[PDB]
């Protein structure tokens, strides 16, 4: 039976059958529960809404994400998200379809174990696997060698790879991604009085972030230009038709990827952690990592982020190195497309965790087979 | 061997210096 | 005037007057600079904090070590550490006290030269010397013959010695020590979700490493025991009272000394580099090196490390050899105690670099006189 | 000349000379305009009344507050409140006295700019500054380190500070305070038929709130006790001598600080936002924040609020942490007392915005110098 | 069928058919095995890489040499190098082609026996021979008389010959060659902080040695010149574009051939062992050995080595003797060219070890026939 | 005063008072100088080790023999060996004790002169003599007539004597002895890979030679037996506990005495030179030389050497001659015992070189009086 790929990343579920060119179910990884009274009988008023249901009802629900910084915090709601994914969106019974899950690297083994337990005992799936998202992101590009920079909703991580052979000591994970960008955008939009505080407003500021924001090529000069002229200001219309206007916030928001100290995060920026990841690699392969920076994940979609990243690494890396960034279109879906490749690769059919192996070895098996 | 003072250890090296002499 | 011994090793400065039994100033070789805004006037809010000052303020400072892999990378901050050592901790004017510095072997001559420049031109010290730490470690152990294994915060090195006469071709230095152990402990503590990422958290994982970790006698069987039973688990209380629990990480951390491939380090382990160092020695003296393994440096303090090292070398060395390891108590301070012996030894008073010799020969003098 | 401190918080102006122990002008930040016809000539019938003037005429005026949610909405009337403060209450010409204003954090920069424009161009003041109210609240306690909880008429905010160095990412502001408590008290007093609808009645329910209300230590058991017995009921006499009696409303009113969902506010309560603010702080300093919760602002005056807050944070925080709350007497005036300290501190005289700097840099200067 | 010549020296295999002017397969005698995890399926990820394969993948492989000090230590990998030599590089089936092997003199008879076993039982070759490399080096020059100095990657040896009749008592072998030069170059490049420790870095320092190093004509004065001026410094570009600069290390590295005590080797230098080899010869022939010094092997390629060798032997040898050194171009390949001559010489076709003789006499035959 | 006998042979000094049954000082004629960098203090004040001290420090010293082929090549170190002999071992002032030196025959007169100069001008000895070692070897046996075969460390010589009257034309000296046996043993131990190259290893192969080697009675059949069976193999344990195993090398080493062509030495063997020495004697005395072959010197200690020598001379000599070899126990010390007899013989007290005769005649006197 055709395999199934379910990227339970943060923020958006991407799911669909393996071998498809694009995920046929993309919806937010949200569970919402009614905030207010139940005044009006004659309706189911059902206890919980997930995905587009929750977005369609946004303003009466306390939205929550059950996966936070790539870690599943709320298994009771995550099992609802998987149920919705399989039965309502894909409309398929998982007990016929081996499911390729995926997760970020450097992630608690309790998560991979609970995902295994849930897949094999709630959904009875014939087989399962848990690929590293950055390893999947190579397949969607066609590379065999490169640093992958994945930057999602909840986590950002760097994984260098060379003809295979991921270098596990050089992997880095940052815990800074689109939610921290949304919350900082809310904090700076407070500077001119657009008070957003509800999770519905968090979900609107996520849209403002996606529609308006871009990464400055030269932050000091863009900041001076936005200070000297209104040419960088853009207007956006809230769901109630209130117009807002945004200025230096438009690039100060995604700039925090390059200057994490804006959100008080101590870590080196994404350019610096990219360089330090290449510097953890053996000196022979660094030239091909510089020649093969692969960008993936939704928070790499900002206009100009590839240009800024290339400028910053060309300033970091030795002057001879041909710094190149592979930031294609659809890099938002590249982790799923990589899973759609891998799950349909004939060499991979050896790799599944069969349910017999789980019945013999329990959740611990998924540390032995999967990377 | 137990801890011993630098005042003790020095005189061992002075004795070894006299032995090497 | 009484001589002065200042072990600017990595991680901890050990300093004190010669002839004392123990260093009267031991503090971390850290410079910390305020990370956040300067909101609250009416205080000095001073620009920099060093040592216990920086530890007492840990959670608001970007801690940095200016000596890395035994190499001083940041002379502007190292000169602050020396200033603090002399004027605030020892409370002494260096222009009266000849200072015995020490450094690791196989180390850039630019370091020894810049240390010379700084000592003679900033601190005007009457005289100076730069002993190899492992040579000092024999003086502290009353030996005249042995391999010395020094394992610090930043570097580990082997120096075989026979009635004097260090064999310079048989010296080995590993660049693997307590910082690589701390960072690997952080990486494996991520496996159950204690995310430590700040340098303050690095400084807490250093404490976790010192308090809990030990070296397994039989790593495969200890790993199987930690998998089969919780008896090896220990609980520790973070500065905020959050309890953490630690298991096979407790010995997987210091095991990387014996299996550097865990951190991706290619080199042979510390037992193998000890054996290979003895194998670089002439065949007549090897029996006395086997009979005189001296262990020094803080990362030799792990419980059971002497037993594991003896097992591993007895497996490497020929069956007749009486493999013996001299790993005494206070071997953490043995480099300083050896300097306290040497600087007060009556025959060593010929050996000082006088300031007249520096005025005649510049920084190059310290390659001619010192070994 | 002695500096001047004017806490244009919401609800009450606190103003007075620096170095005084208490603000010598405290009056409501109200502008009232005649509601009815002007029938009786032979009087000035003047167009506007402010402060105690407006309270003395309350029942014929449409009272309005020109600062709402800590934001000045009505500059034409706020400039009247400042005029009254300087010329009628303090009876002083501002062109001789540098004025320390203050405002809540995370507040629109348009406010700080318009306050700057008004101070320098209407009142010609020699110099000005705009301190964060919570930073001032430390000085009145003598702390250098702590959580500050300020809870005013219009806003509530948490600001963690450590030896200085306010952590700007961990600041939180709630937009829930004494006005929302007054309006909810009016809504629940409607449950037994005390219809209050005029602003004069809002101003009477503010007095009922201050005189009668208290915070329940164990809300479920206090609610059950008020249901089972009248012992918690209190009687109050309206300005016209109508007696009212109040019961579970007495603690249901301030309970909404701990359960904002009572007013339909989605946010976490003040105990939860206090804990989450400590959780945004670096893990080393949390023990001193737990040991140094500072409470300020009039809505922290409720009986039992310190006991309830200590219970709730001790339930939230790890069992070892010595949760301590510094909620002294006069904590209602602690923001002004902190301004009276700061404005008279000799180190602060560097910090003023001089009028020369305003003539050089316009309103934008107050973002560069002030925090 | 045309004979086959396969110089399994150390470091580089030189192989090709007899009668060719130059070896058509020259590649490093390296076997490399993947160091890291096998993360990326869909590739062969094959277990082992040899020669240029291993160089092309250098930075992910643990490179190893299976021949060490001219002694084959690792027959399982040497048999892989022979398999690669015959089937992938020369693309020929050895069972049709009699193979001339060669080895250094004064070498364990177990090696010559295992080479015989492998050639006759793994590769089924029709016939085989094992010439001494220095005897081959005469044929490439056209001499019949001379003292051959071969200096390879693993061993250096002197063999004096006179009209034939190699003098076996005057042969000397030093166990000092290009690997000891590489490791000493690494040790001295550590003196200015280019830490090379991996085998990939050893393989880069081999390139630095080949590109930059030269032999000083007057070591004390060249050392003083490099100390007084930077004119002798050269810059080289590492595979990642990091520039390094090298100075007195440039000639201190190959100087260790003339002063083995630099690497702690006790033996006389190569000039002294050349002279002592002539002094082991009968007094009549010494004049023709002085007139016919033949230099061969890659480590004789250093610029100025012939001039330095001539100076040193002219200082050692009696003043009348016409000391002459035959160090032609392509002397790196002279051992192979000598094998290409010998294997195609019509007189030599009697000399092969036939497989019938091996079936009659076992490995012991190759001590009886071959010199 | 009791005379003094000092056998400065090669390899071992034998010294002691005359009339003693055995030399009370036997130690190697070695001077060793430190090879390595002396880093500790407590060394280097003493910088040259002699005798058993050089053996006790073997692995850090460049050992040298100052007497080579029975010729003193290095008077500066030989004078150290004499100083050590007199002052440290025998603990006696030579200016009271007439010293019987001895040397091999057919030896440069410059040696006998420099020994005379040194004895009379450095040690001021009252009298001196220089007996031929083979003439001394008769006294220890009690013969008056015989061939003496002395075979030392550096030289082997035959001296026929008849009732006195050494036949000076029939003396033969071979320049082949225990050092050439050690070096050939090293060359053949290289055939199975025990690489010995240092002088410390030369000094270990001397021990291997003394412990294991023996002279084959029938070399072809012993070689065939060692080829067919391991029964002749013996295992030996190096100073570091590495076991080595030795086979046909065990008798191939001392066989070179009978077949010098193995080391490329042209001469006839020791049996042939013994026969040719008898053939230089007048035909009447040959029967008593055949009846009185006396063997002396350490390299005559090999098991079976007397049997092999008797077989070989019985094959050389005419069938009637009763070939007899006097090879007693302690024949290693027979030259010293002969000196202990001669120096205490009352007839010999005429024979001393008095210091008055040296003051009259210079070094030339020792050619006139001594044989
Ligand atoms: N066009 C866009 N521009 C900027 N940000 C975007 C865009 N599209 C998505 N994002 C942001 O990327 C994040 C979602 O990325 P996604 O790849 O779905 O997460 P994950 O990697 O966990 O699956 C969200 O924070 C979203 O706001
Ligand atoms: N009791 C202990 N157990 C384990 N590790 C320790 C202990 N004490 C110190 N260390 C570790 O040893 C290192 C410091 O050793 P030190 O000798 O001060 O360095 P150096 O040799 O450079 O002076 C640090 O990594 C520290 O964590
Ligand atoms: N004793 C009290 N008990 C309860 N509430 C009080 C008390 N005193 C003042 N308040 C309330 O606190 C608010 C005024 O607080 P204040 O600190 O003056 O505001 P700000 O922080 O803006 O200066 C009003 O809503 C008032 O009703
Ligand atoms: N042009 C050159 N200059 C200096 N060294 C060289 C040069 N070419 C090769 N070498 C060194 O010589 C060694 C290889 O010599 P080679 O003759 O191939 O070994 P073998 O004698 O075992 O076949 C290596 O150490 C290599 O670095
Ligand atoms: N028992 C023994 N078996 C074999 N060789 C020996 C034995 N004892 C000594 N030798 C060898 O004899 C030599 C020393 O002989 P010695 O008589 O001391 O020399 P010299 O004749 O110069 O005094 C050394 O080469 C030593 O190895
Ligand atoms: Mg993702
Ligand atoms: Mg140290
Ligand atoms: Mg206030
Ligand atoms: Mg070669
Ligand atoms: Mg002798």
């Amino acid at each position: 039976t055709t395999a199934l790929v379910c990227d339970n990343g943060s923020g958006l579920v991407k799911a669909g059958f393996a071998g498809d060119d694009a995920p046929r179910a993309v919806f937010p990884s949200i569970v919402g529960r009614p905030r207010h009274q139940g005044v009006m009988v004659g309706m189911g008023q059902k206890d919980s809404y997930v995905g587009d249901e929750a977005q369609s009802k946004r303003g009466i629900l306390t939205l929550k994400y059950p996966i936070e910084h790539g870690i599943i915090t709320n298994w009771d709601d995550m099992e609802k998200i998987w149920h919705h994914t399989f039965y309502n969106e894909l409309r398929v019974a998982p007990e016929e379809h081996p499911t390729l899950l995926t997760e970020a690297p450097l992630n608690p083994k309790a998560n991979r174990e609970k995902m295994t337990q849930i897949m094999f005992e709630t959904f009875n799936v014939p087989a399962m696997y848990v690929a590293i998202q950055a390893v999947l992101s190579l397949y969607a590009s066609g590379r065999t060698t490169g640093i992958v920079l994945d930057s999602g909703d909840g986590v950002t991580h760097n994984v260098p790879i060379y003809e295979g052979y991921a270098l596990p000591h050089a992997i880095m994970r940052l815990d800074l991604a689109g939610r921290d960008l949304t919350d900082y955008l809310m904090k700076i939009l407070t500077e001119r009085g657009y008070s957003f505080v509800t999770t519905a407003e968090r979900e609107i500021v996520r849209d403002i972030k996606e529609k308006l924001c871009y990464v400055a090529l030269d932050f000091e000069n863009e900041m001076a230009t936005a200070a000297s002229s209104s040419s960088l200001e853009k207007s956006y219309e809230l769901p109630d038709g209130q117009v807002i206007t945004i200025g230096n916030e438009r690039f100060r928001c995604p700039e925090t990827l390059f200057q994490p100290s804006f959100i008080g995060m101590e870590s080196a920026g994404i350019h610096e952690t990219t360089y330090n990841s290449i510097m953890k690699c053996d000196i022979d392969i660094r030239k091909d990592l510089y020649a093969n920076n692969v960008m993936s994940g939704g928070t790499t979609m900002y206009p100009g982020i590839a240009d800024r990243m290339q400028k910053e690494i060309t300033a970091l890396a030795p002057s001879t190195m041909k710094i190149k960034i592979i930031a294609p279109p659809e890099r938002k879906y590249s982790v799923w497309i990589g899973g759609s490749i891998l799950a349909s690769l004939s060499t991979f059919q050896q790799m599944w965790i069969t349910k017999q192996e789980y019945d013999e070895a329990g959740p611990s098996i998924v540390h032995r087979k999967c990377f | 061997a137990p801890r011993r003072s630098v005042g003790e250890l020095r005189l061992l090296f002075e004795a070894r210096a006299a032995s090497a002499a």
